[PDB]
């Protein structure tokens, strides 16, 4: 047998490697350049027609299997990563686009926060996944995913990405190089998403709960006069080599804040785990509560899972959570690999498993007689 | 246009020799290093200096207008000296285009206003797009494109490059006459 | 193929997937009468090169070694194939002025031996998760 | 009006205009574009310029507001200064030690201190000093990086005056 590739297809970045390794060998954006467009087109895209978002997968593949991976696509296994409650055509098509064009041995869809779990060695945790598109937690308890318990809030880098282009076009002072050393306000209309990304991870970062409790009431400004702390100094950001925009100090710290604000509902990335654990079985609360994963890109931020078990332990408090979720004690598991590549990770150790892998996984002669790939929804 | 290649009139001004066509209007400064052994076109305002050069030219070569081929200098310890470059058969040097590169391979399209950087390889059937920057002392594979201000693989070339460019100069220098 | 404009007339393919694409991209295939595209085609890995140093490495050999070259580098900052440059050895790049000195790591007595990557931090917790696992799904 | 000076290999074959002020050891490569429009073009020794290099003195051209009284703005050029293939350049003081690469604009006031660089085929008209011993690099971006040491080019400068002759 061959060491089993390892793909996990997201909106923003995409994991791929081989089996049995300490991390993903290339990690790189979503996205293929077609001759014509001027911007690349994303290669996931949900609610499209099937016939293009299969030449965007065909093409994305290939790309994976040539450029970055240097091996035969027929001679060895797939291991495709793909979160739960993955659009149906969209995993259809992809599993369509392995088996039909580039004719793989067996692909396995394995669950996003069922592998996360595995990199950790413990058999029952909780898992929250903070991705571009859906910030989604799944309770995971002794290698049963918890459907019934299932959340998700679209507090992700996309929900944030826009939250940040807005706040910078109300304070824009940018430096063109043309008489601009003055304040110019929105000299463009709208910023590429690529500059937008590169702001989000260079500049901003996530506040305190005490600091950041304040710049919600700030902003807010609930008949108080002034009542923000101290922010950080103005960071000054080249666009596209002359254009010098000088991004707010207030914005590096409130962009975050959209996430972690109650926004009346009491819905934020906080709650959401309390609002799962909540409606978990009465046994498993504690262990559950105990074994705590943060996956995802956007929990890299600075600061972001100090912020997160603070706000949370605050939200416990809080009288909707008091009563079943008191005296629980919350700790945060730290995994080998980065944030961002737990995910992988778990998909190259049960790679390493020829034996289990071969068994669970869907064969090629299976797909080609019945047409039908195994869901988590009726058969 | 559509495949076909479109006629340029030259003027009568112009050193036809031996099959070789060099415009007056480009200076060549160093005659005596500088060879042109096939019938080569320099089109107008173009430079090929002869600071201790070597400077070979393929059967059917193509420098288009304001475009400069320079041999870089060599920074040895046991002595600095400019490296003799060798332009390949079948080479098509694109227009306002600066050339600081050793040794340039057969049946290439080096892109327009590109700068290739200081003892520069180029191996045999590739391509360079044009507003693109190679830095110094980089090499470019077979059937590959180079583009961005990095100058990094951008892709691969169709397979039919060895046989559908010699198409392309030898029309061009049969297209290319006088008014 | 791209100073002549190729990308305008094309060629039209029988089978499943029909596809237009220019004559310089279509192949042709002998066995059988029908021309086919590089899409609809099947494509294959013969062998492994490094663009800078090139040598035609064994598909074992890169295996071992991640598919990269172990003489040759490319930049971190901007990305471009190194040069070493001597004063006794330091690694730099022509387009970005950065240095090997700038990160701060150490100048090596040998060119090309000396130079190494550091091991995987998780690389130990790795091997005890594998063998567990192993002996658990057998 | 032509202040030549012996040791420097500027090539007669070059073009020259206006009030110039050769340097002491200059090596002018042939077509390099020198005119002294307003002011004289100030040159330090081993100022070597190659290829074409449009260096103007013309701030009554570029704005022409009939201002600053007399407005000499005399272009001052720094030692060991490398002028690369195809860069633009309209600097009033000019620092010594630094590189511009080839096709690279710089700006109508653009100050150049020493070990800094210029990106290859990169334009900045914008007016701003540049640090000690920075180099920019990319046309699409700045993306300014702090070099370690200041880079020297004086033996290449010292080998063209064996070549120059006979040419
Ligand atoms: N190392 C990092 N540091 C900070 N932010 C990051 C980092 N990597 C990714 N991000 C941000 O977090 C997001 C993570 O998304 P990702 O989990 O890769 O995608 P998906 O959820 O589609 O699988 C990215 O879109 C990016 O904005
Ligand atoms: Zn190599
Ligand atoms: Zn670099």
């Amino acid at each position: 047998e061959k060491t089993a590739v390892v793909i996990d297809l997201g909106e923003a970045f995409t994991k791929c490697g081989f089996a049995g390794e300490t991390g993903p060998r290339c990690i790189i954006p979503s996205v293929i350049k077609k001759a014509g467009m001027p911007k690349p087109i994303k290669v996931v895209q949900y609610n499209i027609n099937t016939e293009e978002l299969y030449s965007y997968l065909k093409e994305f593949i290939h790309i994976l299997y040539f450029r970055h991976l240097l091996v035969n696509p027929r001679d060895r296994r797939v291991v495709v990563i793909e979160s739960v409650l993955c659009p149906s055509h969209f995993r259809e098509t992809l599993t369509r686009v392995l088996f039909k064009y580039f004719e793989v041995p067996s692909v396995l869809l394995a669950p996003s926060h069922l592998m996360a779990l595995l990199t950790l060695g413990i058999n029952s945790a909780m898992v929250l996944d903070c991705g571009y598109r859906e910030s989604l937690v799944l309770p995971i308890y002794e290698g049963i995913p918890v459907l019934n318990c299932w959340g998700a809030l679209p507090l992700g880098g996309k929900a944030l990405h826009k939250e940040l282009e807005t706040q910078l076009l109300e304070q824009c002072t940018v430096d063109t190089g043309a008489a601009k050393e003055q304040s110019l306000p929105s000299v463009m209309g709208s910023i590429p998403e690529g500059v937008l990304e590169d702001i989000k991870v260079r500049t901003c970062f996530v506040s305190d709960l005490t600091r950041g409790l304040k710049i919600q009431a700030a902003k807010f400004n609930i008949d108080g006069n002034t009542e923000r702390p101290s922010p950080p100094p103005n960071v000054d950001y080249p666009l596209d080599g002359e254009k010098i925009l000088h991004v707010l100090g207030s914005i590096r710290d409130s962009v975050v804040e959209i996430l972690f604000e109650q926004d009346n509902e009491e819905k934020s990335v906080a709650t959401l785990i309390l609002d799962s654990l909540m409606q978990c079985p009465i046994d498993t609360r504690k262990q559950l509560a105990e074994n705590l994963v943060i996956i995802g890109g956007t929990s890299m931020l600075p600061g972001f899972l100090h912020r997160l078990l603070a706000e949370i332990r605050y939200l416990v408090e809080k009288p909707k959570y008091k009563k079943t979720l008191g005296t629980k004690t919350f700790r945060i598991h730290t995994p080998p690999a980065k944030a961002n590549c737990v995910a992988w990770l778990g998909g190259a150790i049960f790679g390493a498993l020829q034996d289990i892998l071969g068994s669970r996984s869907v064969s090629k002669e299976y797909y080609n007689q019945t047409g039908r790939i195994p869901d988590w929804c009726s058969l | 246009m559509e495949l076909g290649e479109l006629l340029y009139n030259k003027s009568e001004y112009i050193e036809t020799a031996s099959g070789n066509k060099v415009s007056r209007q480009s200076v060549l400064c160093g005659s005596q290093n500088i060879v042109l052994n096939g019938k080569t076109i320099v089109m107008n305002d173009c430079i090929i200096r002869g600071d201790l050069a070597n400077v070979r030219v393929g059967r059917h070569c193509v420098v288009k207008s304001r475009s400069v081929i320079r041999p870089p200098f060599k920074k040895f310890s046991k002595g600095v000296a400019f490296f003799p470059l060798h332009i390949g058969d079948h080479v098509f040097i694109e227009e306002d285009c600066v050339v600081n590169a050793a040794q340039i391979g057969s049946y290439v399209h080096v892109g327009k206003n590109c700068v290739i950087g200081r003892r520069c390889v180029l191996k045999d059937c590739c391509k360079i797009l044009d507003n693109t920057v190679l830095p110094p002392e980089t090499v470019v594979p077979p059937f590959t494109v180079f583009s961005g201000c990095p100058g990094l693989f951008s892709g691969e070339l169709p397979e039919c490059t060895q046989e559908l460019m010699i198409d392309v100069t030898k029309s061009y220098y049969q297209k290319f006459l006088p008014l | 193929a791209s100073l002549l404009q190729s990308e305008r007339v094309l060629y039209l393919v029988q089978g499943e997937k029909k596809v237009r694409a220019p004559l310089s991209q279509l192949y042709f295939c002998r066995y059988c009468s029908e021309l086919r595209s590089l899409e609809c085609v099947s494509h294959e890995v013969d062998s492994h090169y490094c663009p800078s140093c090139l040598e035609n490495m064994p598909s074992a050999e890169a295996k071992l070694k991640k598919n990269r070259c172990a003489n040759c580098f490319d930049c971190p900052g901007c990305m471009h194939t190194l040069s070493t440059r001597a004063t006794a050895y330091y690694l730099a790049c022509g387009f970005c002025r950065w240095t090997s000195r700038d990160v701060g790591m150490a100048d090596k007595s040998v060119a090309s031996g000396g130079w190494q990557e550091p091991d995987h931090p998780h690389t130990q917790r790795m091997n005890k998760l594998i063998e567990y696992y192993q002996q658990l799904a057998q | 009006s032509v202040k030549i000076a012996p040791g420097a290999v500027v090539c007669v074959e070059s073009e020259i205009r206006g009030d110039v002020t050769i340097g002491p050891r200059t090596v002018i490569h042939p077509k390099a574009r020198i005119i002294a429009e307003a002011g004289p073009i100030v040159i330090g020794e081993g100022n070597l310029i190659e290829e074409q290099a449009l260096i103007i003195n013309a701030h009554p051209d570029n704005i022409t507001p009939d201002a600053e009284d007399s407005e000499p703005k005399p272009m001052i050029i720094g030692t060991n200064n490398v002028f690369e293939v195809g860069c633009y350049s309209q600097a009033m003081k000019m620092g010594d030690n630094n590189v511009i690469e080839s096709k690279a604009y710089v700006g109508r006031n653009v100050i150049l201190t020493s070990g800094c660089i210029i990106g290859a085929c990169c334009n900045l008209n914008t007016f701003e000093v540049i640090p000690e011993n920075t180099v920019i690099y990319g046309a699409d971006c700045l993306r300014r990086v702090q070099t370690e040491r200041p880079q020297p080019q004086t033996l290449q400068l010292d080998f063209l005056m064996k070549i120059l002759p006979n040419y």
